[PDB]
């Protein structure tokens, strides 16, 4: 069948000048038009515009008129998109969709996997792992919850695992949200109070975008 | 059944075959010699008089530009045609007067000077105001601009290749009318040979007799459009108090229209695969209006001898 | 232009409940020439690209289950799932294309739960955190079903509601509940001038709010 191949993740400075490509090889490339849809995280889809690869005619949204610039290449059977004006608010997920177009675009029957674009000051930094431990006069209880908070890592790819803990059972990983240019994430796991002093738990963090895999063991106060 | 383009496809060489270029040049030569032979029977005094009193020309423009596009739009809305079919019939309706109308008026033998003046002024007014009218009538069809796709080089070249033979004929009759017999006889023989050549060559150039796959009601509207044009022109001229000789030419000028610009605009807007039988639709429309005109010729010649 | 408004935007369906989604559009997006009524419903499961479900507001795309049926005309449209199965958790948009392409707000789906018993837990800043030049007190809430939940920070009986960061879990498939985390970020030389740092959580599972005090 047909499948639309996107370019891949892009990380650019706020100086803009980024370009995205959408390669489609399943059909006669000049018979359908290629749209572009922007999705901010948790804010719903938003139309940008389309390009007719036959006559290279484009239509844009009113908001995206200034920024977007859609080009098509019949020989390579790909459709491009340039923004050339980026701010910190622009980072979102961009999809390319194919629709049949006789006089009016009908519907987006096929979509691409998406290009996750990030706009920031870059300067990737390693994270700092701060252990979490209660015991400031608290009576605790049958079970105690622990965690490992991290600070100041730029790139998205980070995971927290509890190999010495409860593993995937009864563990919660809160997603990271951006603040001050370097964002943070949290993970939480629970262990019975009887088995916590007897068997220590250590949390391991992996940061593939760097060479840091620092591990440390939390200590009760 | 979802939405997919038609299986209709065309050979890759079709864009730049030597046969297509030969057909184009032979058609241009044919039109040039038709217009020469047909301007050999004109005079500048009567065309000056007709342009002085634009009653016939004004009624021709009104019948081709104010009411014909409106009825094409109403036909597209009522018959429930698709977007491509509606745009095709609308562009056919908004097209100017064809050059075949001059030959057909010569067959009806009425007021050739008035026919030529209205057809040239109608082509000029087409160049003037086809974009705005096609724009106002294309709401809900072709969200794109569509103003920059209508041909303007084609219109001026057509106007020039129609005016040049007419001007040559006028000058030749006014100055030295002594080679009428030889020139017109050679023109007739070369036109017969050229028509034979075009008929033979188009048979292998076009091919793909799958035109009957066109939906029947599209054939119905492509049949009604030339007839409604003829009737509209005739009734408008007659109920406007004009003489009989000067009204048949107006009617049959309003009925006959150019269709090559419809082909150009449709092929620029859409690929040959998105367009199904509508690629050969203008050829069907032209031959159907030719047949309707021949029927009207038969009716006229049955009324004349009685 | 046309602005598309989806009514529910959030609901919970467990096993076989109807959904009766609705988006009313702005003006008549029904083509009179061709009786087609341009509209389309897309389903976007989390972490995936949207998928077409219904086109022309009545016809279902080949490949969808028979459960998804779309019915409507004029400006009022409806999508029903009937027997909501486990993998039908997504966001539905009901895009229109009559005049100019616009998407809807989106409708999210969850699973009903009998009740919620949120668990509170507060943590002081780490020992080495203070040496780094800053501090952050963290408290995260676990296993509460309803999404509407409030967390606020009380210090010495005084509320600040500044420099507070909130994060939510994404309804893990093990049980239809989801968690919450709250962090308060503050720099050095002002952490020890107030102490207190009391946490209060208000939820619909209990009229009396849950409050957690902190000392030292």
């Amino acid at each position: 069948e047909v499948q639309l191949q996107q370019s891949g993740p892009e990380l650019v400075k706020p100086g803009a000048s980024v370009k995205m490509s959408c390669k489609a090889s399943g059909y006669t490339f000049t018979s359908y038009i290629i749209h572009w849809v922007k999705q901010k995280p948790g804010q719903g889809l938003e139309w940008i515009g389309y390009i007719n690869p036959y006559n290279d005619g484009t239509k844009y949204n009113e908001k995206f008129k200034g920024k977007g610039t859609l080009t098509s290449d019949k020989s390579s059977s790909t459709a491009y998109m340039e923004l050339s004006s980026l701010t910190s608010e622009d980072s979102a997920v961009y999809y390319c969709a194919r629709s049949y177009y006789d006089g009016i675009p009908h519907y987006f029957d096929y979509w691409g996997q998406g290009t996750t674009l990030t706009v920031s000051s870059a300067k990737t930094t390693p994270p700092s792992v701060y252990p979490l431990a209660p015991g400031c006069g608290d009576t605790t209880g049958s079970s105690v919850t622990l965690g490992c908070l991290v600070k100041g890592y730029f790139p998205e790819s980070v995971t927290v695992t509890w190999n010495s803990g409860s593993l995937s059972s009864s563990v919660h990983t809160f997603p990271a949200l951006l603040q001050s240019g370097l964002y943070t994430m949290s993970s939480s796991v629970t262990v019975p109070s009887s088995t916590w002093p007897s068997q220590t738990v250590t949390c391991s963090v992996a940061h593939p975008a760097s060479s840091t895999t620092v591990d440390k063991k939390l200590e009760p106060s | 059944n979802a939405s997919a383009p038609f299986n209709f496809t065309l050979p890759p060489n079709f864009g730049k075959r030597p046969t297509d270029l030969a057909l184009s040049v032979i058609l241009v030569f044919m039109l040039f010699f038709i217009m020469l032979s047909l301007g050999c029977t004109m005079e500048f005094s009567k065309i000056k008089a007709h342009l002085w009193k634009p009653k016939g020309l004004a009624i021709a423009l009104v019948a081709q530009y104010g009411i014909m596009p409106l009825t094409a739009f109403v036909l597209g809305k009522v018959f429930r045609l698709k977007n491509i079919e509606a745009l095709a019939i609308l562009v056919c309706g908004c097209s100017p007067g064809g050059n075949l109308s001059n030959v057909f008026s010569l067959a009806m033998k009425g007021d050739m000077n008035l026919s030529i003046v209205m057809t040239t002024c109608s082509t000029f007014c087409a160049l003037g105001m086809m974009p705005l009218l096609l724009y106002i009538y294309s709401r809900g069809i072709y969200d794109g601009d569509l103003k920059d796709k209508v041909p303007y080089k084609g219109i001026v070249i057509s106007l020039v290749l129609v005016l040049i033979p007419c001007t040559i004929g006028i000058v030749l009759k006014s100055k030295r009318p002594q080679y009428m017999r030889y020139v017109i006889k050679g023109g007739m023989i070369i036109i017969l040979l050229c028509s034979v050549a075009v008929t033979v060559l188009s048979a292998i150039n076009v091919g793909k007799s799958i035109m009957f796959a066109m939906t029947p009601l599209l054939i119905a509207t492509s049949s009604l459009m030339p007839f409604i044009g003829f009737l509209l022109g005739y009734v408008l001229s007659a109920l406007f108090c004009l003489n009989g000789r000067c009204r048949r030419t107006v009617s049959m000028e309003t009925g006959c229209q150019n269709v090559q610009l419809c082909s150009t605009i449709l092929n620029v807007a859409f690929p040959p695969e998105v367009i199904g039988p509508l690629f050969f639709f203008p050829l069907l429309y032209m031959i159907f209006q030719l047949g309707e005109g021949l029927l009207l010729i038969a009716i006229f010649w049955c009324y004349e001898k009685f | 232009d046309i602005v598309m408004t989806q009514s529910p935007s959030s609901l919970a369906v467990s096993a076989g409940e109807k959904v009766t989604m609705s988006c009313k559009s702005s003006q008549s997006l029904f083509n009179s020439r061709t009786r087609r009524n341009y509209l389309a419903w897309y389903q976007q499961k989390p972490g995936q690209s949207p998928k077409l479900l219904i086109y022309w507001a009545s016809t279902r795309e080949s490949g969808v289950p028979d459960r998804f049926t779309g019915s409507g005309s004029g400006t009022d449209f409806t999508l029903t799932i009937s027997s909501v199965q486990a993998e039908d958790l997504a966001v539905y948009y009901c895009k229109q294309s009559y005049y100019l392409l616009t998407f809807g707000a989106g409708t999210k789906l969850e699973l009903k739960r009998a009740d919620a018993a949120p668990t509170v837990s507060i943590f002081p800043p780490s020992s080495e955190q203070l040496t780094s030049g800053g501090a952050s007190v963290v408290c995260f809430l676990n296993n509460f079903y309803p999404k509407d939940i409030n967390v606020k920070w009380k210090i010495d009986g005084s509320e600040r509601q500044n420099g507070v960061l909130n994060s939510w879990t994404d309804q893990d498939s093990k049980d239809s509940t989801y968690s919450m985390s709250s962090t308060l970020t503050l720099t050095k030389d002002e952490y020890e001038r107030h102490n207190s740092y009391t946490c209060e959580a208000t939820h619909k599972t209990s009229t009396s709010p849950i409050v957690k005090s902190f000392n030292r």
